[PDB]
């Protein structure tokens, strides 16, 4: 396991391609028919930041809640004591990119429970060996990881 | 809403301390760094540093290592920022302002704290009326106070519209002098009352002016 | 430590026009590059982050681009409340370094100032000094010539002046001549009178009080 260098993304291919989550369907909002398809995850070893606290970060697609789920068991195996954390999930505060993949419930902004950066690189690897469809270390404060749609 | 309130401008000699502060509401303090920024006409923006209040770890600019200390207090969602052995390069406009966990940059910042280094004393100024003789202008004389700044409201901040504020001007004597102008219908000047009220905080010096024709 | 160079350093625009900015790195610093607008008075504002990304809320006009050294923010259609220095920041490196700034001011059409005089106030008297003071509100360009005088006689090296920034919603300027004499000098003439030529004026404009 090597961890992912500053600004390095894998697969190698821009985020919203066939070969990475592929492409955006659509900004979800609380209204939507669509939002009912968003799964809140409350693993108890997953950190949700919630400053919003609306608990909007917990929410997400099936398929991001199962790749957050195994890389939350891989974070406690590599570093004793420390758990996976979100700081975004699902998104309505417009703070991301126009058409980002949080808006739909298929991205999370992610760190250690520690907030230790030095570690946010292998955090990256990991979240690419539990099956992430996109990887990015996206700033020094956080992987972005997304997902395929359903 | 999330706001950064910064303590009040300082004016100290050079060679004493400083120590000024910025308290965080509208958000958890331990869930975002702060950051200290100075404003100067020498430098512009420059970063002086980086608290984390959650592990109290801070990281400092190599070139305010020596000059700088960042503190916190969780309890009161205060951050504290200590300048030592002063000169006139610390004098400047000093920002604490937040990231959002997305990148050591900042979306909320305080109003900014004025420092001034100088050996000069506090002086609070004179307020004299500047009166008015379709439109008609008045005002208020704000003379002769050290440092900077002061501020100007009228009628206890309910009249702001047609108000100018002017940049303050040096005297020769080394003290500051401005006015505070506002125009306003000739119709009202026998039934509305009109009062500049002047806050110099370093000299303590508080004044409500009442102006009339 | 990163350098970042911010040209041009000034600007000046219509409403309607294009701004083009450019900030360079003295190394690659990635998209790690933020734009803010610190308006007059006012603390900074993040437009910009990730070089491109635009902060909620921030209207279409304002963009972002580059990735390495080589950093560009425009405003396609620069409006009158868009007056402000606007700063680049990097953070890839530490410590985070800012540019020194470009000042963006508003090109519009002539006016006129309207302008005022009022006379030392007696308080002020009582204390030995007198201050008269000439207002001139709401022109542009800001060029003028303030002069002072003392039964008819032209003033100098006793006024200071002082100009407002540009107004948000209408850019124009204000400005504030204040003539310091002793009581004694103040008592001792009748005619004070504030004289103002101007671009928008055809002839210069007096007002005048006798004491
Ligand atoms: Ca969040
Ligand atoms: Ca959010
Ligand atoms: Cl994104
Ligand atoms: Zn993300």
């Amino acid at each position: 396991l090597t961890p992912l260098a500053y600004k390095q993304f894998i697969p190698n291919v821009a985020e919203k391609t066939l070969g990475a989550s592929g492409r955006y369907e659509g900004k979800i909002s609380r209204n939507s028919e669509r939002f009912k398809e968003l799964t809140p995850n409350y693993n108890p070893d997953i950190i949700f930041k919630d400053e919003e606290n609306t608990g909007a970060d917990r929410l997400m697609t099936q398929r991001c809640k199962d790749k957050l789920n195994a890389l939350a068991i891989s974070v406690m195996n590599q570093w004793p004591g420390v758990k996976l954390r979100v700081t975004e999930g699902w998104d309505e505060d417009g703070h991301h990119s126009e058409e980002s993949l949080h808006y739909e419930g298929r991205a999370v902004d992610i760190t250690t429970s520690d907030r230790d950066r030095s570690k946010y690189g292998m955090l990256a690897r990991l979240a690419v060996e539990a099956g992430f469809d996109w990887v990015y270390y996206e700033s020094k404060a956080h992987i972005h990881c997304s997902v395929k749609a359903e | 809403q999330v706001q950064l309130q910064q303590s009040g401008p300082e004016l100290v000699r050079p060679g004493v301390s400083v120590k000024i502060s910025c308290k965080g509401s509208g958000y958890t303090f331990i869930d975002e760094a702060l950051h200290w920024v100075k404003q100067s006409h020498a430098e512009s923006l420059e970063w002086i540093g980086v608290i984390r209040p959650y592990s109290g770890e801070t990281n400092y600019n190599q070139k305010f290592k020596d000059k700088a200390t960042m503190t916190v207090d969780i309890s009161s969602s205060t951050a504290y920022l200590e300048l030592a052995r002063l000169t006139s390069e610390d004098s400047a406009i000093y920002y604490c302002a937040r990231d959002w966990e997305a990148g050591d940059f900042f979306d909320y910042w305080g109003q900014g704290t004025l420092v001034t280094v100088s050996s000069a004393s506090t002086k609070g100024p004179s307020v004299f009326p500047l009166a008015p003789s379709g439109t008609a202008a008045l005002g208020c004389l704000v003379k002769d106070y050290f440092p900077e700044p002061v501020t100007v409201s009228w009628n206890s901040g309910a009249l702001t519209s047609g108000v100018h504020t002017f940049p303050a001007v040096l005297q020769s004597s080394g003290l500051y002098s401005l006015s505070s102008v506002v125009t306003v219908p000739s119709s009202s000047l026998g039934t509305q009352t009109y009062i500049c009220n002047v806050n110099h905080k370093p000299s303590n010096t508080k004044v409500d002016k009442k102006v009339e024709p | 430590d990163i350098v970042m160079t911010q040209t041009p350093k000034f600007l000046l625009v219509s409403a309607g026009d294009k701004v083009t900015i450019t900030c360079k790195a003295s190394q690659s610093v990635s998209n790690d590059l933020t734009w803010y607008q610190q308006k007059p008075g006012q603390s900074p504002k993040l437009l910009i982050y990730y070089a491109s990304n635009r902060y909620t809320g921030v209207p279409d006009r304002f963009t972002g681009s580059g990735y390495g050294t080589d950093f560009t923010f425009t405003i396609s259609t620069v409006q009158a409340e868009d007056l402000a220095v606007y700063f680049c920041q990097q953070d890839y490196g530490s410590p985070p370094t800012f540019g020194g700034g470009t000042k963006v001011e508003i090109k519009r059409t002539v006016a006129a100032p309207s302008v005022f005089i009022f006379p030392p106030s007696d308080e002020q008297l009582k204390s030995g000094t007198a201050s008269v003071v000439c207002l001139l509100n709401n022109f542009y360009p800001r060029e003028a010539k303030v002069q002072w005088k003392v039964d008819n006689a032209l003033q100098s090296g006793n006024s200071q002046e002082s100009v407002t920034e540009q107004d948000s919603k209408d850019s124009t300027y204000s400005l504030s001549s204040t003539l310091t004499l002793s009581k004694a000098d103040y008592e001792k003439h009748k005619v004070y009178a504030c004289e103002v030529t101007h671009q928008g004026l055809s002839s210069p404009v007096t007002k005048s009080f006798n004491r």
